[PDB]
This record gives structure tokens, C-alpha cells and sequence, in this order.
């Protein structure tokens, strides 16, 4: 399957007193990998995998000098929109960016992605060709100028095709033993009375990476849609994933019931039956 | 402005006596800034730890908040979230199952 | 591994 690397930088203006508190953070597919918190002590980018302890004191130096250079352009814009947006300087405001890269299962680039919102609304991003921009509104106008007479595109381009994806490359080999690993969902079913007359029925999958999934219930083979209650996936904090799925059905007509999970980790889906 | 949707659970199936870990995962909100504390019988836990700021496509943050517990028959435990798109904070109980 | 910033004759480019 593909994988992607990404990073997500959010900056929060402080208006009362201070500079922006800025935080990045990397991941490798659904892997956090690093950090960086600008109200932290070590001012560092910090690791957040095992896998990336491998890289030496130049690629921690290297990371942290690029991550408060990238906290510094974040105030600067946070300054530039507040004035393009003709803002007081008494409210709080919020610059967030993601860049990153996919590599498909050729081990080639397969798309790059380079976009920013402000109070938490799209601003600009990088199209799909990676040669031409996308504004929200005429705010953004401003800045697709800027970056069209600047010709800005093509050095991200050359990241995004190259650098991002070699290092992408470096840090699935690295870390193959987890971020190349799948884990199926363990799957069971609980089965709670509500009443002498009714039950739930809740079908459970845990500790699965990566996060994608879908959990579907069916009666008499067929979908069951309307009375399925499902959660959100969540993180166990262990780094796989949870998710839940439960039907109110008439008790002794649970046999009727069948919850159906899909993941990538599955060859084929499971079917689970009270 | 987009107010917190929380869940609040653990990361094993609960089984009093045995150690565990109670989550609460708060996401789908927007602006970043928010406070969310851990409360056993009522009390906000110490220490509580959590993840590092991030977001989804649409621009939302999510935060896991996090403490090592040991589940017993009695103690009560929830979750309350603070946030500006909330008239006072949000406190949901951790319903077992 | 992080990009540099946008960069045109020297000096950065921002919004
Ligand atoms: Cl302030």
C-alpha cells in the first residue's frame, strides 16, 4: 500500500504578552515520530519513535534548526494575515500548515501536499501538480501572487518529489519492524441485556494500526444501517487504534446479527455472529 | 469556532484490581486552546499526561489525555473538558463498558 | 526530514 509522511505545524498568536506558541509535529503514516513545542525546555525537535533514534546528533542539530526557522515564518505570518484580514492586535489567531508526501507500493513519489489555513479555515495550498495555487478567498489572493512572481512552487516541488520522498524511503526501512507491520484488529462481541425483552449487541475491534477501518452490522445479511450506533476510532495510547459498533436488537433474535470489519491487515473481512 | 467532542475510556477492558490506563480523547474543536483534567471520585487526577498537538484534514485539533490507573469496584472516574466554545466545562462520566 | 523555507535570491519568501 502507499505511505505517507507528513508534518502538522499549528501557531497561536498571544496577544496579551509574548510570541506565538508554535508546535510541529511529524508523522509517518499513523506514527507520531517527532516534535517540537516552542514552550518547552530543550527547544529541540525531539524524538517521538524509537526508529528515528538511529539518525545522529547532525540530524537532531539539522531538524531543530529548520523547525525554529519554520516557527519564526509562522509569526511573521501570523502578523501579515492579522493585516491582510484588517484584525485588531487584541485577538488571539491561528496559522496551521501541513506538508508531506505519499510513496505509492512502487517505492515512487505518488503525491505531494503543501497547505495552510488561518483560524482554522483553508487560506492557500499547493495543487495537485504541485506548480500552481489554490485561494480560499481574496486574502489569499495576495499571497498566490506573491508566490506565482516568487516561483516558490518549484522549490517545493523539488522537495516534495525528492527529499521528502528519499527520507521517507530511509525511515521505512528504519523502522520496518513497526511502521511496515499491520495489525489486525482483535475482534469480539459483547452482549449486555437492557431489558428481559431487548439486548446490546456491541461488536469491538482494538488494537489495530493502521486507523482506517470500517465496522458494519448486517441482519439476516443484509445492511443494517440505520440502527447501528458507531464510535469515532480512537487512539488506545499505545499507538493502535479502537473502534466500536453496537445494535439494540430483540433478545433471542441475536443470532440474526452479524458485525463485518474490514481492515487492511484482514486478507478478508471477519464476520462475527452473537 | 468548533466546540470538543470527547470520548472517555480505557485502553483495556476494565477488570477491577488490574492496572489500566483511562483515556480521554478530545477532537473536532477549533481554536487549539483547551483544558481538559481527569477526575476520579470528582477530584482532578495529578500528572495527567498527553499527546502532542495535532490535526485532522478539516483543520480540527485532537489531544489524547492520559494517566495510568487501577480500576476498583467503587471509584468513580470522568473526564471534563473546558474550552472557549463552552458555556463551563463539559464532564462526562467513564462508563465502563 | 524537514523542507527548508521558501527561498528566492537569498531571501525568504512568507505569506
Ligand atoms: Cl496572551
Amino acid at each position: 500500500g502507499s505511505h505517507s509522511m507528513r508534518y502538522f505545524f499549528t501557531s497561536v498568536s498571544r496577544p496579551g504578552r509574548g510570541e506565538p506558541r508554535f508546535i510541529a509535529v511529524g508523522y509517518v503514516d499513523d506514527t507520531q515520530f517527532v516534535r517540537f513545542d516552542s514552550d518547552a525546555a530543550s527547544q529541540r525537535m525531539e524524538p517521538r519513535a524509537p526508529w528515528i533514534e538511529q539518525e545522529g546528533p547532525e540530524y537532531w542539530d539539522g531538524e531543530t534548526r529548520k523547525v525554529k526557522a519554520h516557527s519564526q515564518t509562522h509569526r511573521v505570518d501570523l502578523g501579515t494575515l492579522r493585516g491582510y484580514y484588517n484584525q485588531s492586535e487584541a485577538g488571539s489567531h491561528t496559522v496551521q500548515r501541513m506538508y508531506g508526501c505519499d510513496v505509492g507500493s512502487d517505492w515512487r513519489f505518488l503525491r505531494g501536499y503543501h497547505q495552510y489555513a488561518y483560524d482554522g479555515k483553508d487560506y492557500i495550498a499547493l495543487k495537485e501538480d504541485l506548480r500552481s495555487w489554490t485561494a480560499a478567498d481574496m486574502a489569499a489572493q495576495t499571497t498566490k501572487h506573491k508566490w506565482e512572481a516568487a516561483h516558490v512552487a518549484e522549490q517545493l516541488r523539488a522537495y516534495l518529489e525528492g527529499t521528502c520522498v528519499e527520507w521517507l524511503r530511509r525511515y521505512l526501512e528504519n523502522g520496518k519492524e513497526t511502521l511496515q507491520r499491520t495489525d489486525a484488529p482483535k475482534t469480539h462481541m459483547t452482549h449486555h441485556a437492557v431489558s428481559d425483552h431487548e439486548a446490546t449487541l456491541r461488536c469491538w475491534a482494538l488494537s489495530f494500526y493502521p486507523a482506517e477501518i470500517t465496522l458494519t452490522w448486517q441482519r439476516d445479511g443484509e445492511d443494517q444501517t440505520q440502527d447501528t450506533e458507531l464510535v469515532e476510532t480512537r487512539p488506545a495510547g499505545d499507538g493502535t487504534f479502537q473502534k466500536w459498533a453496537a445494535v439494540v436488537v430483540p433478545s433471542g433474535q441475536e443470532q440474526r446479527y452479524t458485525c463485518h470489519v474490514q481492515h487492511e491487515g484482514l486478507p478478508k473481512p471477519l464476520t462475527l455472529r452473537w | 469556532q468548533r466546540t470538543p467532542k470527547i470520548q472517555v475510556y480505557s485502553r483495556h477492558p476494565a477488570e477491577n484490581g488490574k492496572s489500566n490506563f483511562l483515556n480521554c480523547y478530545v477532537s473536532g474543536f477549533h481554536p487549539s486552546d483547551i483544558e481538559v483534567d481527569l477526575l476520579k471520585n470528582g477530584e482532578r487526577i495529578e500528572k495527567v499526561e498527553h499527546s502532542d498537538l495535532s490535526f485532522s484534514k478539516d483543520w480540527s485539533f485532537y489531544l489524547l489525555y492520559y494517566t495510568e490507573f487501577t480500576p476498583t469496584e467503587k471509584d468513580e472516574y470522568a473526564c471534563r473538558v473546558n474550552h472557549v466554545t463552552l458555556s463551563q466545562p463539559k464532564i462526562v462520566k467513564w462508563d465502563r463498558d | 526530514f524537514l523542507n527548508k523555507d521558501l527561498e528566492v535570491d537569498g531571501h525568504f519568501v512568507t505569506m
